């Protein structure tokens, strides 16, 4: 019954706080909405550096509310030249059932929460994923992500259509890191990723041997 | 001049069921029947995915991991332990596969073309716990349907 | 001549915020937002240089990129599926420079009130995609 407004959240390091919108899409009954934060290993963290409030709140039928994301002085201890990964959780508590012998379903929405330091603040439709480098290797490709941001790759094929509908195993590269994925060799490699808005753009590469850079 | 600004994002899924409290009632059951090894009629546990683009749970990869979570009958992650000390447990079947609640990935693509409802069935039965015995009394349970977006 | 646009109305911005791709693609329409044109220091009294001047009326016209087949939809810069629709007196506005209805003006200042919304365009094949969007419209006045 309770829902979040996005699939990922970017926290602007130049800000000390920001909000996320939540909704009780159930028009008949009130539901509770709990919110909390997890670190990069998805372990719940209560002492910062990012905090979620309120930890729980009641939502009347059809009610719209929000959750606030705030930072603590320790936020400045996070690296300031790359992104840091967190997870935001929103889980509902349906009202206790009337009937006896019942099973109830409770939805929990978990999304990536990227802490983006001010030094790498970004512009409205900016693209950095075009700096991804593809190195052909034994078994597939070694994706290289030299950018200071996390990049979520959801496709890799010989065509644009194959990059999208292709059967690929979604992997997320950490800032300044690489990673090898198993894949068939392609003449004109195509890659698909998830941007800040949830969009899935498709990047076309051109290879110079075992190296492949995005085509501008 | 007037400049209009807006932003568009992909929204996470919202769920709902035939019942406003998101529950399914198993009705009354015979303690003796369940005790003897009988099982309840499998009940339709349908979850409607709304306010999102279902083109990620469809059938025919996935950027949204799906999983169920709840207390389990020790040694049986596919048996959702219940409340009421009745000795009963709940089992949920998805699409030819059983759901596990120890926090293991479920099938996030069980959507039958032309629909936005994930279909499951749930049955109540005596717990697989050693020396378990069905006893009179109402039972209940809550399972967490977890959607983790990438 | 009779009036002059207020410094604030001559160059204004409207932010509809963050919208759901799903909502839009399924025909959803955003919350409306006020778009007011403030005319200040109007001297309709002095607009007596030939009483042919049908009262102190003013017709406003909007101009901007348009969605094919639909002149009442302002096209969005970048992207493809979105469209801005502006209303006045419950009547839609067209962005081809056509004069709107006559508005009566009194000396001093007058406010022309409109409301705007974002939605998927009526164009065939129109597909809503995510990202940041912006649309710009210009307007000009003609007095009667």
């Amino acid at each position: 019954a309770v829902s979040l407004d996005r699939t990922r959240a970017v926290f602007d390091g130049s800000e000390k706080s920001m909000t996320l919108d939540i909704s009780n899409d159930n028009k008949q009954l009130p539901y509770l909405a709990q919110a909390w934060i997890e670190n990069e290993n998805q372990e719940k963290i209560i002492t910062g550096p990012v905090i979620a409030t309120p930890p729980v709140q009641r939502l009347e039928p059809g009610a719209k509310s929000m959750v606030r994301l705030s930072t603590t002085p320790d936020i400045s201890k996070l690296p300031q030249d790359r992104e840091s990964l967190f997870y935001f959780n929103l889980r509902e508590i349906p009202p206790r059932s009337e009937k006896a012998n019942v099973l109830q379903i409770a939805l929990q929405t978990k999304i990536k929460l990227f802490y983006r330091p001010a030094a790498i603040k970004t512009r409205p439709n900016e693209v950095w994923q075009d700096q991804l480098i593809l190195n052909k290797v034994s078994g597939g490709y070694r994706i290289e992500n030299p950018t200071p941001y996390y990049v979520t790759v959801i496709g890799l094929g010989g065509s644009e259509k194959q990059a999208e509908e292709g059967e690929f195993e979604t992997v997320m590269l950490s800032p300044r890191s690489e990673q090898t994925v198993k894949s068939a060799n392609y003449n004109t490699p195509y890659l698909s990723y998830i941007n800040d808005y949830g969009g899935r753009p498709v990047l076309s590469f051109i290879c110079n041997g075992s190296r492949c850079s995005v085509k501008k | 001049k007037v400049t209009f600004n807006n932003t568009v994002v992909d929204a996470p899924c919202s769920i709902s069921q035939k019942s406003a409290d998101q529950s399914i009632d198993f009705g009354q059951l015979s303690k003796s029947f369940l005790e003897a090894g009988g099982v309840s009629k499998p009940m339709d546990l349908d979850i409607e995915l709304v306010n999102c683009d279902i083109t990620a749970f469809k059938g025919g990869k996935g950027t949204v991991k799906l999983a169920f979570t709840g207390p389990i009958v020790n040694g049986h992650s596919d048996e959702l332990d219940t409340n009421g000390g009745t000795g009963l447990a709940i089992v949920v079947q998805g699409a030819g596969k059983n759901v596990v609640f120890d926090g293991s990935e479920g099938d996030a693509n069980t959507l039958k073309d032309g629909e936005n409802v994930l279909h499951y069935t749930a049955v109540v039965k005596k717990s697989s716990a050693v020396g378990a015995a069905v006893t009179e009394g109402a039972f209940s349970a809550v399972a967490n349907f977890n959607l983790t977006y990438q």
